[PDB]
RNA sequence: AAACUGCGAAUGGCUCAUUAAAACAGUUAUAGUUUAUUUGAUGGUCUACAUGGAUAACCGUGGUAAUUCUAUGGCUAAUACCUGCGCACAGUGUUUAUUAGAUACAGAACCAAGGUGAUUCAUAGUAACCGAACGGAUCGCGCUGCGACGGAUCAUUCAAGUUUCUGACCUAUCAGCUUUCGACGGUACUGUAAUGGACUACCGUGGCAGUGACGGGUAACGGGGAAUUAGGGUUCGAUUCCGGAGAGGGAGCCUGAGAAACGGCUAC
RNA sequence: AAUUCUAGCAUCCUUCUGGACUUUUACUUUGAGAAAAUUAGAGUGUUUCAAGCAGGCUUGUCGCCUUGAAUACUCAGCAUGGAAUAAUAAGA
RNA sequence: GAAGUUUUGUGAACCUUAACACUUAGAGGAAGGAGAAGUCGUAACAAGGUUUCCGUAGGUGAACCUGCGGAAGGAUCAUU
């Protein structure tokens, strides 16, 4: 199979390397599963160990931690936006790590709607706790929720979890990625 | 400062700190460098900085070139015995070796410790912990000297 | 005269892996040409089929005819002359007959009285002593 | 290649076992609490030690009976990795072995009085927190006592009760603390502790005094730790883990054979 | 008896064709990981006097020239296979975000404490995520004891995989090798049991060599060792032990803790 | 008294209560850790011997010798005492 | 959850071309040594009957010969 061995290969001299064993099981690499978007499917690879790695293929949804707030809610996704390594993976909608994607922001805006009461487009006294406790929201990400979407770095890997998780994108990360949106159109 | 594709960014400083740098101290009776904890870099690969264990040998030597990025590599000179003759016989081997650009300045022929860690790439497996300026007259790898 | 010196390693090592080959006796072993030369492989004994028995004459001063046989190596077929010991046992030969082969002891060379390097052990594996003892 | 290795071989058995050269091909091969070369498996001791048996065959025999114990536990496994400072229990007879290394480098079962053998030691490899939040100690016999004392270190033996489970005694790592060998050149060897020098990367050593002012070093692994500033918890072998010189043990052994 | 289930069959044994910084040897590392079993730990939190329907052997019955080929029909089991309530919103685990994880000195005034040489380690806490995993529908001797089996996490043990440094026979009638199709490095994926040009995108132009690179030869598996009567050496080591590789030649793969297995299978 | 090793006093550190500094190694010394078999070798009348790791005492019976099967050997790497020799560094 | 099927990767096997390695035939040419005695000279060893020899060049049945510059290993350690 692939074979993640150094016997094959050259030597840092430039020297064909002698190989005088046929390919080991321990040295095992598999076929990547490009997963996408799409509704949900899921295969459980087993793996050395006897233990079990779920490879993603075609992943709708998603838990999305908000930094800041800290909260995370269940999301759907829209579509991929940005990836740093290869531009063939936006072109498909591939999810991988690192890969800046769409997201709903309906469960963000209905929580802070909830939470706060300043929202966007007997408990009062909770709400006012809260507020003063932790809601001026950037100014981008402002212009961003009016939208409906949000931004977000995928931070699971896919192919070994089984699960489209992320972070959503704020401050600095946030301001970086817009220059690299705007500069390609 | 962002030159690549991706955002670089430094792990161990969490979003919640976006002023805060994470620096890590290596032990083993090494001393952080200053640099380190003022500058604004990020660099994975770097032991007082990122994730790297440094763990196992340490080793010295002179640096012979500083071509490729963020990364050295160091002759070290032996001596191998030979018991029929009963005398000496001078060897070398190039390690190929990490530095992080917290060193500033680091020029062909200075004398650099460099403790064992995990494999980064397929030739180094070695990263730095410390260095020290000296002249070398003429070529460096003419240059003999023990440690 | 030598280097004495204490880091002089490699100029004493290489200069015997060097000389070491103007030896006669070293290049007779340590050469590849030992193996496609001989008739023999590296090897004691051969047996082979008497193609022809031959008559030749010893130099001088030394004057006679030497009785000696022409074989072909079964391995390699290749032909050789094969002297044979001892008095008359020439008519115990018998063309097409197997004869071992055993070398001279001169390790080829020549021996005595021309170019000839082996030596008949056995003929139809009676042995040569056994007959002329006639045991 | 491929998987574990099912047979040991005599010869590439340890040495001090002193299994001998011929009379078998293989020799009993023991895992268990112990290593495999820091250990001496059950069979060897019965037939091999303290010759109840003659057979392989016959060690079956005694063992499922269920008459041995170890630890106040049945073990039925002939080949059971029994260690250092293990207590050994037979009920007919009435009396108990604890194996100790003796000072040539060998273990030896070391006969012992009844109330003795209820307690053994076992020095901690570290300690470490588990689930909960709760502290747990772990030994060199795979243990893992839990909620200790704050006061318990790393490298020191603490006394077990066996007939329970819980501990009793502590001891501490420190100069002036009586410590055995269990491993290495010095094995076998008791004396108190001078000093340890740190050598901050890998491999602290300890110095450390024989009761015949004889000084030698050791890994700390190899170094367990009896008891106090002279006196010991236990009970000690023959010689007491001196080891008389090379010359001094020639005389005293054709001395004896002389009667 | 037979048959299903469990466990073993990856050990042992045999051979030396490959193979020249490869293997192996001594020496590190695993904070870069998997581990049946053994030994010791832990854990109420999700019709509960008990859930479901098929399968052998067996009986009836055939096919084919022929085998450790087997079809159709009829029954019946489980520690086989698959489901599955539960306090004494609510456990443990997975996945991401994230707070604590202190330590060279004493304090004063004002307001709204595990563990390493060393970490992002152990562990606790917060906010959610999934079903794809645990929280016993099992068995024997005798209000109540003992142990057989199952299975999760954490050590432990038998291991294994990589990995640091140093080390080899002849040859220069072998002096320049390596690279767009990974050569040396960087960033970000992917893949793996995990680390890595191991692999893929873009980016830089490096890396090795006169101390012998690259290539060729070996009637070369390596070492522990063997022969050889000063000392220094020279030659041998297929072969009792420890590694390594292979089962006519190559390649692929299932099952399992573990095999790229050959007294297992598929193809040329 | 020879032969070892070591404290003082001729102007000789200190931060503390063993380690930090003395440029750095090589070198030498002691020590760690390193499988046995083989090899040298302690003990022992396998009838001798090559071998082997056994045995030896004794009308005593929970037999005894708190029985023996020692020990050495195994460039590079880790550690350490030291005043020469030789590299190497430098030149408040 | 079967047969069949889409695109990938792993990839045996066979073939074309080329290079490298190793055996191997060949009319004719032209070496070396061996015979065991032949034919033609006489080159060297004595000032060997033109002293011997070196480097280079040309010529001749063959040894060899001659030109130019060297050497004594010469047949002279030596005379305004």
């Amino acid at each position: 199979g692939i074979s993640r061995d150094r016997r094959h290969k050259h030597r840092r001299t430039g020297g064909r390397m002698p190989v005088h064993q046929k390919k080991r099981k321990f040295e095992l690499g598999r076929p990547p599963a490009m997963t996408k978007l799409g509704p949900k499917r899921v295969r459980p690879v087993r793996c050395r160990g006897g233990n079990m790695k779920y490879r993603a293929l075609r992943l709708d949804t998603g838990n999305y931690s908000w930094s800041s707030q800290k909260i995370a809610k269940k999301t759907r996704l829209l579509g991929v936006v940005y990836n740093a390594s290869n531009n063939e993976l936006v072109r498909t909608n591939t999810l991988v790590k690192n890969s800046i994607v769409a997201i709903d922001a309906t469960p963000f805006k209905a929580w802070f709607r909830s939470f706060y009461g300043l929202d966007l487009g007997h408990t009062l006294c909770l709400q006012n706790k809260h507020r003063q406790q932790g809601p001026k929201l950037d100014p981008l990400l402002e212009e961003q929720f009016n939208t409906g979407r949000l931004l977000a770095c995928i931070s699971s890997r896919p192919g070994q979890s089984g699960r489209a998780d992320g972070y959503i994108l704020e401050g600095e990360e946030l301001m970086f990625y817009k220059r690299k949106m705007d500069k390609k159109k | 400062v962002q030159t690549e594709r991706a955002f670089q960014k430094q792990d161990g400083v969490s979003s919640l700190g976006r002023t805060q740098r994470y620096w890590k101290d290596v032990g083993l009776g090494f001393q952080t460098p200053r640099l380190a904890k003022e500058s604004k870099y990020v660099d994975k690969k770097c032991p007082f900085t990122g994730n790297v264990s440094i763990r196992g040998r340490v080793i010295k030597g002179m640096v012979i070139s500083t071509k490729m990025k963020r990364a050295v590599v160091i002759r070290r000179n032996y001596l191998h015995f030979v018991p029929k003759y009963s005398r000496f016989e001078k060897r070398h081997k190039n390690v190929t070796c990490h530095l992080s650009p917290c060193f500033e300045q680091v020029k062909e022929g200075d004398i650099v410790t460099a403790g064992q860690c995990r494999p980064l790439s397929k030739t180094i497996r070695f990263n730095v912990l410390k260095v020290e300026k000296n002249q070398v007259f003429g070529n460096v790898r003419k240059q003999f000297r023990l440690f | 005269g030598k280097p004495n010196g204490i880091r002089t390693a490699r100029k004493l090592r290489s200069r015997r892996r060097v000389q070491k080959w103007a030896d006669k006796t070293y290049k007779k072993a340590h050469l590849g040409t030992r193996w496609k030369a001989n008739p023999f492989g590296g090897s004691s004994h051969a047996k082979g089929i008497v193609v022809e028995k031959l008559g030749i004459e010893a130099k001088q001063p030394n004057s006679a005819i030497r009785k000696c046989v022409r074989v072909q190596l079964i391995k390699n077929g290749k032909k050789i002359t094969a002297f044979v010991p001892r008095d008359g046992s020439l008519n115990y030969i018998d063309e097409n007959d197997e004869v071992l082969v055993a070398g001279f002891g001169r390790s080829g060379h020549a021996v005595g009285d021309p170019g000839v390097r082996f030596k008949v052990v056995k003929v139809a594996g009676a042995s040569l002593l056994a007959l002329f003892k006639e045991k | 290649a491929r998987g574990p290795r099912k047979h040991l071989k005599r010869i590439a058995a340890p040495h001090h076992w002193m299994l001998d050269k011929l009379t078998g091909h293989y020799a009993p091969r023991p895992p268990g609490p112990h290593k495999l070369r820091e250990s001496a498996p059950l069979v060897v001791l019965l037939r091999n030690r303290l010759r109840y048996a003659l057979t392989y065959r016959e060690v079956m025999m005694i063992v499922m009976q269920r008459l041995i114990k170890v630890d106040n536990k049945v073990r039925t496994d002939q080949c059971y990795p029994a260690g250092f400072m293990d207590v050994i229990s037979i009920e007919k007879t009435k009396e108990n072995f604890r194996m100790l290394f003796d000072t040539k480098g060998r273990f030896v079962p070391h006969p012992i009085r009844e109330e003795e053998a209820s307690y053994k030691l076992c020095r901690v490899k570290k300690v470490v927190v588990g689930p909960k939040g709760v502290p747990a100690l772990i030994t060199h016999d795979g243990r893992t006592m839990r909620y200790p004392h704050p006061s318990i270190k790393a490298h020191d033996c603490i006394r077990l009760d066996l007939n329970t489970g819980k501990i009793v005694d502590t001891l501490k790592f420190e100069a002036g603390n009586m410590a055995m060998v269990t491993g290495g050149h010095n094995v076998g060897r008791v004396g108190v502790i001078v000093h340890r020098e740190r050598h901050l990367g890998g491999f602290d050593i300890i110095h450390l005094r024989d009761a015949k002012n004889n000084e030698f070093a050791t890994r700390i692994s190899n170094v367990f730790v009896i008891g106090k500033g002279e006196k010991a918890w236990i009970s000690l072998p023959k010689e007491k883990g001196i080891r008389l010189s090379i010359m001094e043990n020639r005389q005293v052994l054709l001395k004896k054979q002389q009667m």
